[PDB]
């Protein structure tokens, strides 16, 4: 992941407000979707799943990998990117 | 170690004076001639911001870091002496005198403390900052940003607290300020480290007969007596009472942001940003405004405090005299 400043008034005006709110109110600003002790229980539950790759997904993966190889034809895209993509898909299915 | 209602009466009465800000600033280092903005910035470092801790989302530093940069003979190191003696806790050190281990912590199986750890809650004065190597200076990134020291070596792995304020002194590349280079190239610190200072000062050895006669009369007056009674100004506070004021204000006063101050801070940040100002310029402005509020024994940050914080930042780095496009300074405007 590469992070860059990308200066823009419409973003700066909001980001400054967010930062000043954090210094103005301690706890109140964030309002997260879930409690931390709720989220950890969910993550513990999710890690019990061991999902299996569907037939259509196997057909689809090689097409997407061919697209990456043609984009590649910047770090050069190897077989390892397919293995990594499988790992990410396993994690996504587990999240759900 | 080396309260009464009368003390509180004196403190409250002094805090009501109109010339308070100038009185306090010119009284931290009485025998040093002019350099008022430098003295003001150092005073606000002494007071500090407010410390903040959340239930989640972390903790935010109250401490201010300052860098003094400019020509030789300008009396930078003399100012570091005063700060080193005023502060209750702190250390003075030199660039060629310091190793990475000595500055933080030492394996000896037992762990041992370095300068930034001994200086916790105080001010750490570093002189000849431009002489120490990139290897040694890289240690300061983590301690300045987080105020913690993480260690992971054979048989010991831990994290330590370092609520330490840095006051630094350096001379530019080429050893005298060169007006044919932009300011960032004269200062020559890398951007990840230069971004971590709240205030950066340029001080310049500009020739002027008006200035020179006053300076010469001031320094020669010290030799008219064996042990001088002479002092630069008629009204200054004794060191003991000044210490009492600063200490009490640090303990009892805790300012908060007002909505008006929030609006001005957002406006001012967008003004400096739209044109380079980073996100740290916002947080340092908040911290300076809080330090200004404590110094008046107020419980709230107001519009006046925000505007003083902005003004001092613009004044320190000679921005008004800076060419906005080329980054060089017109020496005629100084
Ligand atoms: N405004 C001033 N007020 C008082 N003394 C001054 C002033 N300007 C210069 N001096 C004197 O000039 C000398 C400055 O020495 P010093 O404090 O080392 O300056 P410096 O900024 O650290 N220069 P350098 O170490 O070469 O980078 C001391 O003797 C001071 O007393
Ligand atoms: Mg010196």
């Amino acid at each position: 992941f590469v992070i860059l400043d990308d200066c823009n008034e419409k973003i700066d005006t909001e980001l400054a407000s967010h930062i000043v709110d954090l210094h103005m109110k301690r706890d109140e600003a964030i309002e997260p979707p879930f409690s931390a002790e709720q989220l950890r229980r969910y993550i513990k539950y999710a890690r019990t799943f061991k999902p299996i790759l569907t037939k259509e997904a196997r057909s689809y993966l090689v097409e997407k990998y061919k697209e990456l190889r043609k984009d590649d034809a910047s770090y050069r895209i190897t077989v390892r990117q397919l293995e990594s993509m499988i790992r990410l898909s396993e994690a996504i299915a587990r999240a759900n | 170690k080396v309260i009464t209602d009368q003390d509180l009466a004196k403190i409250r009465e002094v805090a009501a004076r109109e010339d308070l800000y100038s009185l306090l600033a010119r009284s931290i280092a009485p025998s040093i001639y002019e350099l008022e903005d430098v003295k003001k910035g150092i005073l606000l470092q002494l007071f500090g911001g407010t410390n903040k801790t959340f239930t989640k989302g972390g903790r935010y530093r109250g401490d201010i870091n300052i860098l003094l940069c400019g020509d030789p003979s300008t009396s930078k190191s003399q100012i570091l002496q005063y700060v080193h003696k005023i502060t209750p806790r702190g250390v003075y050190t030199s660039g060629k005198g310091s190793s990475a281990v000595g500055l933080t912590a030492y394996i000896t199986l037992v762990l041992e403390s370095g300068a930034l750890v001994l200086s916790d809650g105080g001010v750490c004065c570093i002189d000849e900052f431009d002489k120490m190597s990139d290897s040694t200076r890289s240690v300061l990134h983590e301690v300045m940003e987080q105020q913690t020291i993480s260690i992971a070596k054979a048989g010991i792995i831990t994290t330590l607290n370092a609520r330490s304020s840095i006051l630094a002194s350096a001379n530019p590349i080429g050893s005298r300020y060169n007006p044919n280079l932009p300011v960032t190239e004269n200062i020559d610190l890398p951007p990840p480290l230069l971004s971590r200072f709240d205030l950066v000062y340029l001080v310049l050895d500009k020739v002027d007969e008006k200035n020179d006669r006053e300076l010469a009369k001031h320094l020669t007056n010290l030799y008219l007596e064996d042990k001088p009674e002479h002092i630069s100004q008629d009204d200054v506070l004794p060191v003991e009472f000044l210490t009492m004021y600063i200490s009490y204000a640090k303990e009892h006063i805790h300012p908060i942001i007002t909505e008006a101050a929030k609006t001005e801070l957002v406006r001012a940040y967008v003004g400096m940003r739209k044109m380079t100002a980073t996100t740290r310029q916002l947080e340092s402005m908040i911290r300076l405004a809080e330090a200004h509020a404590k110094m008046k024994l107020k419980n709230v940050v107001e519009l006046e405090d925000v505007q003083e914080a902005v003004r001092l930042i613009r004044s320190a780095i000679k921005d008004y005299a800076t060419d906005p496009k080329t980054g060089k300074i017109d020496m005629n405007l100084v």
